């Protein structure tokens, strides 16, 4: 506005400042209650379709938004997209840059915008930033040890169905996204009814294991919606 | 060396030494002299060992000479003050020293509390020796800490002494300085503010203190 | 019992909270002040005082003595009203009506010429509609409402009596230029906070509303 | 209880339920007498007696096999994995005798999955 001197603190900057300065309680909250949701934006522009934002975060505990679905992958627009989402929607941002092969939009091997595109979501103080698992060492390195009070989703996706539930052929994900993430994001694909109760058992079986790093395990497709 | 000598003989222990060989036979239990004063320069390291024998004394130990004991690894100094005060026994900080008010055996608190050691070697095994008379069995943390330079101790104190040793569960960054960058006229002052009202902390012009220091 | 309904002396909402291990426990909860400060904040119109001002927003005023009354001024306070006027029947009444809330610089107004350079911007009625009005608290209220240019000023009145919709207090603050919001306008927001409360969802406020409203609900 | 199962099968009902626990000399006279009638072959267990997993339903199914033209079994559901059994177990039992169609089911809240 040019009048932000005269202004008192507004709920869009203190939930940054929450987030940054180690007060936020994002993911225990979220964690304590017994089902809890993040809603998936679309959207190709935030500024566009300002108005619908509040009603579609109702029932959700975050707000993703998706940067691979934006019109512009250019940072500095990214950052507002951000700031107008945490100022509309007034609850945690699940930042999330998807790659087309895990069925997303952004280039694969496009690892320079990556990176910067990765440290706007933490500049910009995300409550959760999605990485996958599939990038390049050096920037899971360099993106974890700046996350700060980020949580960080570490994520695998398998569109074409190489994986397995039963088999345990997940596991070398899991394991990469243990010691990466503080929360995993496991994602595959159900052909029968059945993958959903091998799904349901193998996370049942992980948080056993690691009680402290808590799992979203689903299968796609419409034989995946019990997931 | 000198500790057996210039402590533990004062404090009524019958030491004979050779050229090669000490040997300390120690008073009855619990009738241990206090020392009304001992320079410990000369023996820095050895003033935690001191401390503990001074707490079951008959009268108030006064150690001194000992102020690089602060900077060592912890506050050594205050460290066997408030660990010590978790049997009741209490300590006053001087200024190169320490004063111990010795109390009975018989009659210690029970520090339920449990002994941090601060991972210090010396601390876990000079609040290892008052555990031997302690009237209640004292829990120390960090066993492995006496590494440092005894890994054995343990084994030691229940091969030699024959003292029963038992494993036990240990019973027990927010808050940084933000810094605030960019150009003068961006909203910074203001973004400063708002921090500070939010967080409940001061603000800091790093230009104003900077005229302030060089006046 | 939360904080804001331990000084208010009043629980409206009752929320159970599972622990885990123990048995079931619950908690008192005030959504009237709640429900104030939102209607105050969003259902008046925009360009309403509340809008326009920032804390500390200067003068504001409660008529009535009841439980009500009590919720009103802690949700006044919240949005940084100081002085806070008190109109009611006796002084021994308002003096119970004080008592808990300290620092909030609650004063009576028993003629106008007090409000000097300090007249109320808002107002929150918690007398009934049913219950015609005291002489001596008419003769305040009327110029209270009277005073200024309370348009452009940007004032409003809060009824907490819902039956009927428009009541008779509000007609003469609506003939003096004043922003009235209704007593269902608090009740649904009051139940909006409930809601969440015990559902740790916050549905769109022009859903409970409508609700309360009949727009659209089920029945 | 034979006289009320007789009334079922004179009143040209088109499903009856027996239950596998009813005496032999029973299951014989009803199974008999049938005529158009499908029999339900049941068996419920509400104390939780049985396991989906383990195999114990077996023998009533064995048993349901040859007196039902359908199955109906009924357990109960602790948790939500009891269901997943269950639906195993249907699936397999389809498998090996595809002519005779089931009823399975778990009790409870927990077991409205299935």
């Amino acid at each position: 506005d040019g009048s932000e001197a005269l202004l008192q603190p507004p709920a869009d900057f203190a939930r940054f400042v929450k987030l940054i300065a180690g007060q936020s309680t994002h993911l225990e909250d979220v964690r304590a209650k017994k089902h809890s949701f993040f809603v998936s934006l679309t959207v190709p522009n935030v500024a566009d379709a300002l108005d619908i934002i509040p009603r579609v975060v109702v029932g959700s505990d975050a707000v993703e938004l998706r940067v691979d679905l934006l019109e512009s992958y250019e940072p500095e627009f990214v950052a507002r997209q951000v700031a107008l989402l945490r100022a509309a929607a007034q609850v945690p941002i699940v930042y999330t840059v998807r790659t087309q092969s895990q069925g997303g939009k952004f280039p694969d091997e496009d690892y320079d915008l990556a990176l910067r595109l990765y440290q706007t979501g933490l500049r910009s103080g995300v409550e959760y930033l999605d990485l996958e698992m599939t990038m390049p060492d050096h920037i899971l390195q360099a993106v974890t040890d700046a996350k700060g009070f980020t949580s960080i989703i570490a994520s695998h996706h398998d569109p074409q169905c190489k994986l397995s539930w039963k088999s345990g052929s997940w596991i070398p994900f899991y394991n990469k996204a243990l010691q990466y993430g503080d929360v995993i994001k496991l994602v595959g694909v159900a052909r029968e009814m059945a993958d959903n109760f091998a799904l349901t058992n193998f996370k049942a079986k992980m948080l056993a294991a690691h009680d402290n790093k808590p799992m979203i395990a689903l299968n796609m497709g419409t034989a995946g919606k019990l997931s | 060396a000198r500790f057996a000598v210039e402590v533990l003989r004062p404090m009524g222990c019958a030491v004979e030494q050779t050229a090669t060989s000490t040997t300390v036979t120690g008073p009855p239990i619990g009738t241990l002299k206090a020392i009304p004063h001992v320079d410990m320069e000369p023996m820095t390291d050895a003033f935690l060992t001191a401390a503990v024998l001074a707490a079951v004394a008959d009268g108030t130990t006064q150690i001194t000479g000992i102020a690089n004991q602060r900077v060592k690894e912890c506050n050594r100094i205050a460290a066997m003050k408030d660990q010590l005060a978790k049997f009741g026994v209490q300590c006053n900080e001087l200024e190169d020293g320490i004063e111990v008010i010795g109390k009975p055996y018989q009659e210690l608190r029970n520090p339920v509390e449990g002994i941090y050691c601060y991972d210090d070697h010396r601390v876990a095994m000079s609040h290892s020796v008052l555990s031997t008379i302690s009237p209640h069995p004292v829990l120390i943390l960090e066993r492995e800490c006496t590494a440092k330079t005894w890994p054995g101790w343990w084994d030691i104190l229940s091969q030699f002494f024959k003292v029963q040793l038992d494993g036990e569960e240990d019973p027990t960054g927010t808050d940084r300085s933000i810094f605030i960058v960019g150009m003068r006229g961006a909203g910074k002052s203001t973004a400063g503010r708002w921090m500070s009202e939010l967080l409940k902390r001061p603000l800091v012009d790093l230009d104003a203190e900077l005229e302030r220091r060089e006046g | 019992a939360t904080d804001a309904a331990r000084t208010i002396g009043a629980v409206n909402t009752i929320i159970p909270q599972t622990r885990d291990g123990s048995t079931t426990t619950l908690v008192g909860d005030n959504t009237d002040w709640r429900g104030m400060v939102h209607a105050l904040l969003h259902s008046s119109g925009s360009g309403s005082v509340v809008q326009r001002t920032a804390a500390p927003r200067g003068a504001a005023m409660v008529v009535g003595s009841g439980g009500t009354a009590r919720a009103a001024i802690y949700a006044l306070h919240d949005l940084g009203f100081a002085p806070i006027w008190i109109v009611a029947r006796s002084e021994e009444r308002v003096a119970e009506l004080v008592r808990g809330f300290d620092g909030y610089d609650l004063r009576r107004m028993t003629s106008p010429h007090q409000g000097k350079d300090n007249m109320p911007s808002v107002v929150i009625s918690t007398i009934p509609a049913t219950q015609p009005i005291d002489p001596s608290m008419r003769e305040v209220i009327v110029e209270v409402l009277k005073h200024g240019h309370p348009s452009a000023e940007g004032k409003v009145l809060l009824e907490m009596a819902y039956q009927p919709p428009r009541t008779p207090l509000m007609t003469l603050a609506e003939d003096q230029g004043w922003r009235t919001v209704g007593g269902l306008e608090v009740l649904a927001a009051q139940g909006w906070y409930q809601f969440q409360l015990w559902t740790g969802i916050t549905p769109l406020y022009e859903e409970a509303r409508a609700a309360v409203m009949g727009e659209d609900s089920v029945e």
